[PDB]
């Protein structure tokens, strides 16, 4: 008289299906995505603006001595 | 002693192509939920030098029906354009300075594929014979993904040498500015070199085993040491033309530690791929290229040209 069954109790757990969590959706991207890619440029025409200042400075030497 | 510099640098990085090899099955072992190559080692860091040698010594057949003037001049390759193509690449200092090499590296990534069509060929009939074939077809279609999206940036750079391509990534790791490029920069690389998610070259699924099956553990270490020669190089410049380090000119050392603490977490990207994703059919697999990653490729380089430009931004070089 020894059988497996207990008195009383359980759970269930469930069989349901859920996980769609996110995550910046629906045009929140496309917002800060191109506003990076921005202030990638505008860390251009600055170095890229200096740099050249710079070059004319090396050709300046150049021309300077050459007599 | 120029010639003990190179043969620093031939011996040294054998080294690496042999222990990827066993960081192969412990990345890829721990995604699995389980522990990596474990008993030889202790730690399993000595398996690769009792691999070397089985091969060697495990008989290497030929096929009777064999060409043997191409079944070898053929991987005689296999191991050279892997092993030249790394040597004008700054780390900082190249042991070349060319002028222009940047192009000279699609100048030997367009000479390799040359290298395949010999061996499928060379052999015998059709699981390396229209099975070689065809992944020339799509090897070749991943350059014009390439070329110009390498191009595009360096019209915002300058010119076409290493030595100015570290000093515009100074502070500004260069991919922010065409953060839509780098993409397609990483999944033609992973496309054209053969590796996981288009895999179809190297047969698993589609076929048996592609362009290795013939070679006997004689030729087939050259081989599987040379497609691990390009994966390791590829994304050892990847981040010579992205993710800029900062020339130090006095602790020349501190560069290239701060260097491989890069180029070596990138590079772990394409095992941590290969755990994921499956395959696409040769089909889908070009008639993704034309029609979807190309129509862009071209439209950005109308965009980089005038950038510069519409901003008097224009780069300081010739
Ligand atoms: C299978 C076994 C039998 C085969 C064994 C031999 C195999 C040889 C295979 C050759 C493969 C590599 C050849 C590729 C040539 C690339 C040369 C090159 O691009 O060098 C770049 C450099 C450019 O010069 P630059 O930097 O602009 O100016 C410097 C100013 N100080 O250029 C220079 O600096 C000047 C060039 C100096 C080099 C002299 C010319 C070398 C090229 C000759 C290759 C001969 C072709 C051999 C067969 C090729 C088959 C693929």
């Amino acid at each position: 008289k020894q059988d497996m069954p207990p008195v009383g109790g359980y759970g269930p757990i469930d069989y349901k299906r859920n996980l769609p969590r996110r995550g910046l959706s629906g045009y929140s991207m496309f917002a800060v995505g191109i506003g990076a890619l921005l202030f990638g440029y505008w860390s251009m025409m600055k170095w890229n603006r200096e740099r050249r200042r710079l070059q004319i400075e090396d050709f300046e030497a150049r021309i300077a001595l050459m007599p | 002693m120029f010639m003990i510099n190179i043969l620093m640098l031939i011996i040294p990085i054998l080294l690496a192509v042999a222990f990827l090899t066993l960081v192969e099955r412990k990345v890829l072992g721990y995604m699995q939920l389980r522990k990596g190559p474990n008993v030889v080692g202790p730690y399993g860091l000595l398996q690769p030098i009792a691999d070397a040698i089985k091969l060697f010594i495990k008989e290497p057949l030929r096929p009777a029906t064999s060409s043997a003037s191409m079944f070898i001049l053929a991987p005689i390759m296999a191991l050279g354009l892997a092993l030249t193509m790394w040597i004008p690449l700054p780390m900082p200092y190249p042991l070349i300075n060319m002028n222009l090499g940047v192009l000279f590296m699609l100048a030997m990534s367009s000479l390799a594929v040359y290298s395949i069509l010999w061996s499928g060929w060379a052999s015998n009939s059709k699981y390396a014979l229209i099975g070689a074939l065809r992944a020339v077809a799509q090897t070749i279609s991943y350059e014009v993904t390439l070329a110009i999206i390498l191009l595009s940036v360096l019209l915002m750079s300058g010119s076409f040498t290493l030595s100015t391509l570290i000093t515009t990534q100074e502070q500004m790791w260069l991919i922010l500015p065409a953060w839509p490029l780098a993409m397609m920069w990483f999944i033609s690389t992973l496309a054209e070199t053969n590796r996981a998610p288009f895999d179809l070259t190297e047969g698993e699924s589609e076929l048996v085993s592609g362009f290795n099956v013939e070679y006997a553990a004689g030729p087939f270490a050259l081989f599987f040491m040379a497609e691990y020669a390009n994966i390791i190089m590829m994304n050892i410049f990847t981040a010579i033309l992205f993710l800029g380090t900062s020339h130090n000119p006095h602790m020349p050392e501190l560069y290239t530690i701060n260097f491989t603490i890069k180029s070596l977490l990138l590079t772990m990207s394409f095992l941590w791929i290969r755990a994921s994703y499956p395959r696409f059919r040769y089909d889908q697999l070009m008639h993704l290229l034309w029609k979807n990653f190309l129509p862009l490729t071209l439209a950005l380089c109308m965009w980089h040209v005038s950038l510069p430009i519409l901003t008097s931004g224009i780069p300081p070089q010739t």
